[PDB]
């Protein structure tokens, strides 16, 4: 079983988008009114699953092969990669990273996405890692397009992949977006901007990374993730 | 003061989450292995339990694009970390509402008690995050039984929340659904009766 | 009987906090959804308590000798003074200033106070004073130590001490809170920070005045009240 | 423009108002001068009469630590300012929610009528200042009475409140408290029936 | 026994306090005024006591506990921790820390502290702890008051706590202050401005750690040492 | 050039300096383990001496809160540096000045010739630092023997002391105190007799 | 924290102090009214005495050109501020040193005792400034007498100097001269037996 012998620093809740964030127009009926309620940390949410022995496909972190109906998909073909780490700086290893994303058109494989640019047979849009002893993951995938959506009457979701991570707990597990550097619909992005601190936004923008580039066949961009941090309680209970 | 690395700020699901985290509910095909909405094998040691509810928005609409992650302990009380899908029982699972009724279920056993870090033992309690297109930070949850009553009201966590009508949305109703004990919990995001939801 | 012979400044309610402050959790249920109904000012709202004939005890404004049980209070010993003036600098003579504070470690003498730090058996926490004929007010005590509360996970008070002033009318009359120079907590605080301009912020901080200070004995704070402007009624009914 | 200097800013009286403000509801031992909810000794002109009422937040739960301060008229329409406790009337009082009932008294005479600046009778009132933890500015507001339509109908303070509907939040519903001629007023902070708050 | 194997960095004298610093007045009889002699390091320098089976108490690190009579100090509770490392930035474990300081309101408990402010009974002064492995340590205590002193006619210790480190040699033992963020004492203080950088006094200063603090119960600050660099002896004869 | 991190800076230890680190002498209870004054068990081997002395300011008054830590080899000169109180020696002490005589004592053996780190033998030495009010960095020193003429003549670091005067100054008096072997140290921080500190 | 107006800088007397300030010693004409050496007429109250000094700077050398301000109380205890040629007993007064012998003299009476701000009695003493020529910032000092030991040994004000020796530098030797008590009170500005100077 698990055990509670850590705490993991408050959340910076300004720092985050807050919940009601108008110009993202669903998020309106959305939100609660009323103030969350603060709880101290017990082993309820200082622990969480481990997916060690979950069992992994041989191309769970390959979209250029996990949805293989004939050939290789359509696009920019790009490793996605990067560290998982806490906010003490410490590597967080045999973590979920789990991804999706839409094609190269920003066609979602998802029957509710209706938008008239093609699937791609060859492109399903999912993919997940366990991060390795040193806190590292990598996908192999195609950069994803931007996306039209019914928010205000021209709004296009800036090229983004959606990640989520478990950590060490449920308190520290998170859904966020990757964004791509130097893309100009990322300031003009209702979603990007539920967050308030420019700097924030920053956070989330993958950065192209040449060095991890394979020649001839692929570019890379490099995400690291930081994760609540984590420390031993002290002091408890005396 | 002491500033550490900032964390990387939240985003919405989105409404195709079900692709990347509910990938049957999407409409697509299913890896050999999946996290979903089985906590139990008919095995497992505890009471077996049916969970189902609903998730309505501020205007007393359906959420039918939600989803959510559940944390709980076995019957004894104890969280079991080591996630695998051979295991009678994992404390981890998740589960969606479908674009159809709006409904989600999920198969377990009723937790055990569990103390708090002061030593004061929690009415059972299943832990709960949910996830939708927009919400743009996850809201986070506990689903109590009302089989619990005296239990309940000695939580040391239910009795943080200050109004005691409040503590009311956090109580899931005991049912009995196809001979198996079932509990309804459904979540209002916003307005009258709108669900407590913690910051930790 | 008190006469209508003057005007005060409107307020302006973009310098005070505002009703509705999310992060300070209380506020979102306790502030007004519908807009104040402005009403110009009488001799209802022109008016107000004189109290220099209340009878104040020898100890009153003095602290570390109001609550005696026995000795003296724990902690660090000051003098906090400073004058009570208007918008127009002019100053609020016998004017009744009530304070109260925690103790030392934070801890408040109130039933519903149940933070773990002590209490102190020669600490109560509250002192009044009438300001003199120029301003002036001053009371003795130790200064208040930091208070954690149940708004976010991790919030704590900066060091502070509570104060109501009359004023000349109701009108005058406020209720604020005192900060100490340097104080690291105060950026953090949800109540300091319902107040939107940080220039406003800053005339909250009490300045150290060693000037003020008795050498051996004690330090001093310089705590100064700006109250509504007052000034004579013209071109009224013509 | 002309700018003068800027009015210290105001802060909420916070939870333990009633240390510095209301020594007996706190659990604290009072001075031998206090100032309270009896603003008429037994022998003041005027009609003798209790002013009791709750307050709600905009989730309609009583708001059990918020404090008052009146300021009225005496009988004859005279605002008495020097304050004093052999007096017997003074027009300034103060008072409290306890922390179980949530309900606040006063004792005092029905106020006589005043004047605004232009000479125009107001109808009866009690101005208050309402304060309480959340409540980061106190909220001005006036008890009128329902036994004085009349005047109320013509108040040119009331006439001030464009909807009418909400002219009827200032005004206290006459009663008996064993024998004593009463009146409540319930103050909603927030929501339905919000109750009309002033600036001035 | 203990062999020389290692030589330290040599003391920047102009970055420490100098010996004679006449606004700290007792410096002025107690400073040599023959230049200090260089000697090379030797065995005698170059090593130094291991405290690590010295037998440490269960309260020895928590002022909090190890001077009960009866109950809790009164004043803020805080945890003071840090790491001490060398210059190289090398973690500095299983070393000696030792650490006093007045209670709450400035008194130490010392037959020759006179000053008025009472003495705490539930308050010692004393604390020590060893580093751990990874060159951590950690107290909990009451944050100390300002000290009026005999120094200048109105001169007031900053509140601080002295500290004491063994490190791996007689060449490296140090005794300190350290301060707290923001407190407007600091700079008018003799003893602090012994130190002639800037730079230097900011060393000296502990930060408040929200990250560290247990919410409801403590607040916390972290205080970092530096100890003289340590190398290998290389081309030592030859 | 390379820049290290910079050193953390001293202080003075400051006249209460007992009570965190000689606990007797500030009026205070001690702890069950204690680093102070008694090097050697009477059954530790070399010879038993008592060290004694008193420090002075430069207007030759007594510095009666100064506190000193020592450092030695022991008989055999070798450095015991595993501190331990069930030790029969340890290299390591501390000791103070009486607030009244002003004189501080140390119980130990006559530490062995050690070599420096060219491998010239050393005179025999006990190495001394030295802590107060008013010292702002603590001072370095060495207390050699007057009984150890020939040794001290030939030390490489009494030697780098280039006026031979100055040499006197860190060479302990012998005498008998009680019949045991004692030796007189005396420190003068500074003016006429000053006493030779090390920089290192 | 609170910065008030700086306070206007000091700058030495200079040599040339006599013209403003000690007409007859510059060797210039004397107004009517001059501030000099005579606190008391033949007739004033106490114990008529004469005191008299010289001034050495740092290397035993006397100051010849040095000016002294002196302010005591009366014979009560009491210090006499209304400052008149016409008083029997001034307790202020000016001297200077003779550019010839070096001395001042002054004609005064014991003063009697005054307590210190919390009450304790002071022995009794002359506040002395001194200015010249080389002094930036006047020096303070206090004349005690030496016919009062007793009084001087409880003195809080003496109590204040740490060291008994520098003590004895305050202390005036009693002597007569033409037939009057007289005392001799010499300054050393510095070094051996350098007089305690006061900050206040
Ligand atoms: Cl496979
Ligand atoms: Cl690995
Ligand atoms: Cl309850
Ligand atoms: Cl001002
Ligand atoms: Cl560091
Ligand atoms: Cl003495
Ligand atoms: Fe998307
Ligand atoms: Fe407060
Ligand atoms: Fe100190
Ligand atoms: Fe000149």
């Amino acid at each position: 079983p698990a055990q509670d012998n850590s705490r993991f620093v408050i959340r910076d809740r300004n720092w985050h988008p807050k919940a009601l964030t108008p110009d993202y127009k669903t998020s309106i009926a959305r939100s609660p009114r009323q103030a969350l309620v603060s709880i101290p940390q017990s082993i309820s949410e200082t622990t969480g699953p481990n997916f060690s022995h979950l069992g992994f496909g041989a191309h769970d972190h390959d979209l250029l092969l996990n949805f293989n109906n004939g050939g290789l998909p359509i696009g920019e073909r790009i490793i996605v990669a990067g560290r998982v780490v806490d906010q003490y700086g410490k590597p967080v290893p045999n973590t979920l990273v789990e991804m999706w994303q839409a094609n190269a058109g920003g066609r979602y494989r998802h029957k509710n996405d209706r938008y008239l640019a093609p699937l791609d047979p060859n492109f399903g849009g999912v993919g997940r890692c366990l991060t390795d002893s040193d806190g590292y993951y990598s996908f192999r995938t195609i950069k994803p397009g931007p996306h039209p959506w019914r928010n205000g009457p021209n709004d296009w979701r800036p090229a983004h992949i959606h990640f989520g991570i478990s950590g060490p707990s449920i308190a520290t597990k998170l859904i966020t977006q990757l964004y791509f550097e130097g893309d100009p619909l990322i300031p003009m992005c209702p979603i990007v901007k539920s967050i308030a601190n420019p700097e924030a936004v920053q956070q989330l923008i993958a950065k192209l990374d040449m060095n991890n580039a394979n020649p001839m066949d692929c570019l890379a961009y490099r995400f690291d993730i930081v994760l609540r941090g984590q420390r031993k309680t002290h002091f408890e209970n005396c | 003061p002491i500033e550490l690395l900032p964390e990387t700020p939240s985003q919405t699901a989105g409404p195709y989450v079900h692709i990347g985290l509910a990938l049957e509910a999407a409409g697509n095909p299913t890896r050999d292995q999946e996290i979903w909405n089985r906590l139990a094998k008919p095995d497992a040691p505890g009471e077996h339990i049916l969970l189902l509810g609903q998730v309505y928005d501020g205007n007393g609409h359906l959420v039918r694009d939600s989803f959510l992650e559940v944390w709980q302990a076995d019957a004894n009380g104890e969280y079991q970390d080591a996630y695998n899908l051979e295991n009678a029982f994992n404390s981890f699972g998740r589960t969606a509402t479908t674009f159809d009724a709006g409904e989600w279920t999920l198969h377990t056993v009723k937790p055990g008690v569990v103390n708090n870090a002061a030593g004061v033992p929690m009415a059972p309690h299943i832990n709960i995050s949910l996830f939708a297109r927009g919400i743009n930070i996850h809201l986070h949850t506990r689903l109590y039984f009302d089989d619990e009553a005296q239990a309940n009201a000695k939580c040391p966590v239910l009795n943080l929340i200050e109004q005691p009508q409040r503590r009311e949305t956090l109580i899931a109703k005991r049912c009995e659904v196809d001979g198996k004990t079932a509990y309804r919990f459904d979540i209002r995001i916003q307005g009258e009766g709108e669900t407590v939801f913690f910051d930790f």
